[PDB]
RNA sequence: UUGACAGACUGAGAGCUCUUUCUUGAUUCUAUGGGUGGUGGUGCAUGGCCGUUCUUAGUUGGUGGAGCGAUUUGUCUGGUUAAUUCCGUUAACGAACGAGACCUCAGCCUGCUAACUAGCUAUGCGGAGGUAUCCCUUCGCGGCCAGCUUCUUAGAGGGACUACGGCCUUUUAGGCCGCGGAAGUUUGAGGCAAUAACAGGUCUGUGAUGCCCUUAGAUGUUCUGGGCCGCACGCGCGCUACACUGAUGUAUUCAACGAGUUUAUAGCCUUGGCCGACAGGCCCGGGUAAUCUUUGAAAUUUCAUCGUGAUGGGGAUAGAUCAUUGCAAUUGUUGGUCUUCAACGAGGAAUUCCUAGUAAGCGCGAGUCAUCAGCUCGCGUUGACUACGUCCCUGCCCUUUGUACACACCG
């Protein structure tokens, strides 16, 4: 039986997905290893889930993460927050849950947005104006 | 080591030097005095920028094939200035896409795809696989 | 003598197209056949805006109209007769069923 | 209105063997769905048939309905020699 | 094999030039409203009115005269096409039938407030939890004045006004000027839905006796 | 008038060639999903074309 | 040639083919500007 | 803010006095109490006079509330 | 009484008219009434619709109480609320509208149903790379008897109730903070929305409509042409900028809401191939659509050139020339190529919008559309500063009070 598990991170319309499975401790994005990923000033946010926990409890599972829709920010930070799930995930299902725990409250303590998804959305806009509150300059003669 | 493992930008350079010097390359005779889209003001600055854009290609071509003249053309399309109008997007000169496709076909890099559009060859995967490796 | 039947249901009441296509699905059942979906196609949303003066006067208002279509997909693996036997079951109105194959 | 006998043959034939009509209010258009004349000697037609009572007119979102009545069905009855016997479809 | 957004446009389009063409013609004879319902190879119409008789006609002529005509109008198949006169149940809580009568009264000369006053009380005696008549255009003088008549209940606001609320508008022709007539009609809570919305009101709670 | 002239400039596209379904009028016409109806006509008719206002 | 309100007259010459005819009869009165009437200031 | 309106409050009285015996201090419990007992049209209202329900059970517990009239209490 | 060859007339293959004379057959012509049409006047005669008073919390019976009455209480001292929302006080008691409830969209569900018009996982085969068999990495193709629904879709439901803890408050109604939680401003944004009014807009949306005008040399209708765009000047909403937090040239790669055909050789969205520098053209085809366009943006990221110079900022104006739409492009329809290179160096008095995925920047879809978007209606991407207070200005609600106002202080 494969051992495997699937989590999600999402931010504004980023989808990303993280299958996480044993193996030596490989991450890649859509094939590509997770050191290339763009922008090059976000590879810290990419990274934060692996600089906490050390690269060590990364070294007996093969990480790969699909992401889709959003932006360039917003998938970034859904490739981040799917990877602390699918790790915690992880160790809470084929780990003893003494890791898991510790895991997750060291995630949290640095971050929560690394495991609860933001619900920011945008806001529809309304007619009168050309933004969701900016309204059409007024004038009065 | 593949093109997946290389930077982009790296990989470019390294495959457009290499198709120079393979010299199986025809330049048109124009490469020279065209721009590379109507919504560009001036010819490209690189001397070598025809070499550079069929490496490009040839790598867009290998992560994905089933490209046409038309998708390459939205590729390197962007936006145009319209003076005192706003920006919208512009398509990419598709004379060069035409002929930077039927050259890298010449050469046995990519053939035509069943579905439509172009498909990287494995004589291709090979070649660009091997200066990924080199790259390092 | 089997076929993939494909049914096509497409209405703007909610109800009435899911009890239809529950009905279809039990009446499949019954039948000891086998039913694939009910698919159900991502919604189309209409939409008009007009504005609400038969003028030109007062705060630009408007109002957006919206007619939603609800689509769905079912496959029943059978001959003719029997899918057609199945879908002369009373049907409400507002609800188009499409029979064909593949 | 100036129209060909047999214009107006056809369309008191029509009306009577039908017992009713419909046309679009466009002048312009070259022949009548259901009648071989011009839409606009349909239209003047029905319209004189309806000034005298031979027929009842109703309009709504640019069409006309005309229904022939009583009087309307001895004159056609009268007009076109038919038997007595023949009647209008709708009867 | 047009689209699915266009055949469900054509649809309501037909069903609202259907609607006007059949308040035109059966205005005098009572038009409460008409249901399209949809067959394999067969399409039914019904008429609802208050007067079946005059819709139908001696020998249903009327009827055949109207399905024939709307055949060929609407290319429709011949003998694809059939109507149907049903009468309206509880015509008093019917907007459209009300407008109607009271327009014909007021046609005949009755006086306004009279008028509105049966209409309200014929509404109230048929179950209606509440009614409202508006009556607008020149009365009596020059300039043109709204006349008011309400009793019961009555709700404006939110969703369950398009449920709980039939209304209906008519233009009567006098002869110097038009009359503006408005009905608006409250439903009851009806558990089997015939005669009013099969759903309570969002504020009304219910609590069942302890045993 | 006279065939050739009368109604003879052509009328194949353009305000004048399409007019409402409903008044005949040929300004604001909804051409969107072959309604045809001018905005005055079809806000009149949207709740039987089947036109609901959520929000 | 028609301006809109009279046949305007010119005579046709080597340096005007490739022309409309419209070019050569001006369906409009150059502006001359008389002083400003009542209500053009104070906006 | 969050004042509960006239239909709540008397619900919740009307529930209370008439079900005392197998009201609880837990909102949970009393929710599926008054959906068993009652007919609300929506969910939020049903949580809203549930919710007050439990706040008037816990007031009650300390001594009489004032428009409850309790038949053990009095 | 209609139509018409030829010549003239005419802007005109309008017999419109005249000359020449053929055809047709009661369908017409003449006159009187009566009609019909009119984007003709009257929105100060009207209906309907919409805007505004007015985004605030306000409004009205019944039966009682007070007053000779108009009127008044109910509808309130106080506390509280976004709220005439509640707690209470109480000559009021019970009610009916508005508010709330309601409904739509968004935010959570590894829980349910189901997906070859959506995907994932492993497997089988194949390509490439790495030690080249076996193993690892990455791609492509099939399995309706490989499994499944995390990712996508949409039905049913669950979920938040300030539930819990600490303080303040009348043992109330409630408020502040806090853990937990997807969510603790009514969770966010909308739709809907009372009584009474305006001589507010619309007769140019309507075969809605009264009256008046015209009705054949027409204010009807149609055809040609012109104009609505005309340019000493003033004003409103906007687009582009004044630059290096930048321009240009490469490389690089992340959306959402939506829209799409009469098939005629073919009409709408258009992939792919070929031709062309571009603009465009030709040829195979897909899609009446989660099936095809759609493998679907820019700002941004990245590396070079430029170097404080109205400069490679800016793109107004103008010349030459080439295509596309259209029956027709001149007063440039629009779109390309080269060339010309104006003001503008951050804007006075004044003045608009805005409290979080908001402002602003960036682009995209739809409406108009044969061809034209600097506009409007929506969509997403990047993403802030400041405040979370007050009645100073401009206004709104309630109470008290003054009035010689009631067309109501523009008295
Ligand atoms: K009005
Ligand atoms: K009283
Ligand atoms: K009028
Ligand atoms: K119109
Ligand atoms: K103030
Ligand atoms: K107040
Ligand atoms: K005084
Ligand atoms: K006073
Ligand atoms: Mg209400
Ligand atoms: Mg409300
Ligand atoms: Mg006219
Ligand atoms: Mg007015
Ligand atoms: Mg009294
Ligand atoms: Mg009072
Ligand atoms: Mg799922
Ligand atoms: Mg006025
Ligand atoms: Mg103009
Ligand atoms: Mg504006
Ligand atoms: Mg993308
Ligand atoms: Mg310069
Ligand atoms: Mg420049
Ligand atoms: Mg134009
Ligand atoms: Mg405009
Ligand atoms: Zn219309």
């Amino acid at each position: 039986a494969v051992e495997s598990v699937q989590c999600f991170g999402r931010k504004k319309t980023a989808v990303a997905v993280t299958h996480c499975k044993r193996g030596r401790g490989l991450i890649k994005i859509n094939g590509v290893p997770i050191e290339l990923v763009q922008p090059e000033i976000l590879r810290y946010k990419a990274f934060e889930p692996i600089l906490l926990l050390g690269r060590h409890r990364f070294a007996g599972v093969d990480m790969r993460i699909r992401v889709k829709g959003g932006g360039h920010t917003s998938q970034i930070y859904a490739i981040r927050q799917s990877i602390a799930k699918a790790l915690v995930a992880f160790y809470q299902k084929y780990v003893d849950e003494q890791q898991k725990k510790e895991i997750k409250d060291i995630l949290v303590r640095y971050d929560r947005t690394l495991l609860v998804a933001d619900p920011r959305r945008c806001e529809p806009k309304k007619f009168g104006g050309r933004g969701a509150r900016a309204r059409f300059q007024k004038s009065y003669r | 080591r593949t093109v997946k493992d290389v930077s982009p930008h790296e990989f470019v350079k390294a495959y457009a030097a290499h198709l120079k010097r393979s010299g199986k390359m025809e330049l048109p005779e124009w490469t020279d005095i065209v721009k590379t889209g109507k919504l560009k003001e001036l010819a490209p600055y690189d001397p070598d920028w025809y070499y550079i854009r069929a490496a490009s290609m040839a790598r867009k071509i290998y992560l994905r094939g089933g490209l046409g003249v038309g998708g390459f053309r939205r590729i390197y399309g962007g936006n145009q200035r319209n003076g005192s109008r706003p920006r919208h997007f512009c398509k990419s000169s598709g004379s060069v896409a035409r002929n930077i496709l039927q050259q890298l076909q010449n050469m046995n890099i990519v053939d035509f795809d069943p579905k439509g559009g172009r498909r990287i060859t494995s004589n291709g995967q090979r070649d660009l696989d091997q200066v990924a490796g080199r790259i390092a | 003598q089997i076929h993939k039947i494909r049914i096509t249901l497409s209405s703007k009441n909610v109800k009435n197209l899911e009890k239809v296509c529950a009905d279809l699905v039990r009446g499949a059942k019954d039948k000891r056949l086998r039913v694939k979906g009910p698919v159900r196609m991502p919604t189309k949303v209409l939409n008009i805006t007009t504005r609400k003066s038969p003028c030109g006067e007062g705060t630009n208002t408007w109002d957006r109209f919206e007619l939603r279509v609800h689509k769905r997909v079912i496959d029943l693996f059978s001959s003719a007769d029997v899918v057609k036997q199945i879908t002369s079951i009373t049907i409400e109105p507002g609800v188009e069923v499409e029979v064909t194959i593949a | 209105m100036i129209i060909s006998e047999k214009n107006r043959r056809e369309i008191s034939k029509y009306l009577f063997q039908e017992g009713v009509c419909y046309a679009k209010k466009d002048y312009n258009l070259a022949k009548h769905p259901l009648i071989d004349v011009p839409n606009l000697q349909v239209i003047k037609l029905m319209q004189s048939f309806k000034s005298k009572e031979y027929v009842r007119e109703t309009f709504a979102w640019m069409h006309y309905y005309w229904y022939l009545t009583n009087d309307g069905i001895e004159f056609l009855r009268t007009y076109l020699n038919l038997p007595s016997e023949i009647v209008p479809a709708t009867l | 094999q047009i689209s699915k957004k266009r055949k469900f446009v054509a649809d309501g389009v037909f069903f609202a030039e259907l609607n006007e063409v059949l308040t035109r013609e059966l205005a005098e004879d009572g038009y409460s409203g008409v249901e399209v319902r949809v067959t394999p190879v067969r399409t039914e119409i019904i008429i609802r009115a208050t007067r079946t008789q005059n819709v139908l006609g001696e020998k249903g002529r009327r009827i055949r005269e109207l399905t024939s005509v709307v055949q060929k109008r609407f290319k429709f198949k011949e003998n694809s096409v059939e109507l149907y006169a049903e009468k309206v149940n509880n015509r008093g809580l019917c907007a459209v039938a009300q407008a109607e009568s009271l327009r014909y009264k007021l046609l005949g000369g009755l006086a306004v407030r009279r008028a509105c006053y049966g209409v309200l009380r014929f509404i109230m005696e048929s179950g209606a939890k509440g009614c409202e008549v508006i009556v607008s255009g020149k009365l009596r003088a020059q300039r043109a004045k709204s006349m008011k008549f309400k009793d019961g209940y009555m709700i404006s606001s939110g969703q369950p006004v398009k449920e709980y609320i039939d209304s209906a508008v008519r233009h009567i022709l006098m002869r110097q000027g038009v009359l503006g007539i408005k009905v608006k009609i409250m439903l009851d809570w009806d558990p089997k839905g015939k005669q009013g919305p099969t759903t309570p009101l969002p504020d009304l709670v219910t609590i069942h006796s302890p045993k | 008038g006279h065939s050739n002239i009368w109604n003879a400039h052509p009328k194949n596209y353009g305000p004048g060639s399409r007019t409402c379904r409903v008044c005949g009028n040929p300004h604001a016409i909804i051409r969107k999903y072959g309604l045809m109806c001018c905005r005055q006509c079809f806000r009149s008719n949207a709740k039987e074309i089947g036109f609901i206002k959520y929000r | 040639i028609y301006n809109g309100k009279t046949f305007n007259q010119i005579e046709v010459k080597p340096e005007m083919i490739s022309h409309y005819l419209a070019e050569f009869s001006i369906s409009y009165k150059p502006v001359k500007h008389g002083r400003p009437g009542i209500g053009a200031t104070h906006s | 803010g969050r004042v509960r309106t006239k239909t709540v409050k008397k619900s919740s009285r009307q529930v209370i006095e008439r079900y005392y015996s197998k009201m609880t201090l837990d909102f949970h419990t009393n929710k599926k109490i008054l959906e068993e007992v009652a007919i609300i049209p929506s969910k939020r209202l049903r949580n809203k006079i549930a919710g007050f329900s439990t706040h008037l059970m816990k007031r009650i517990q300390k001594g009489p509330v004032r428009g409850i009239s309790l038949k053990l209490q009095e």
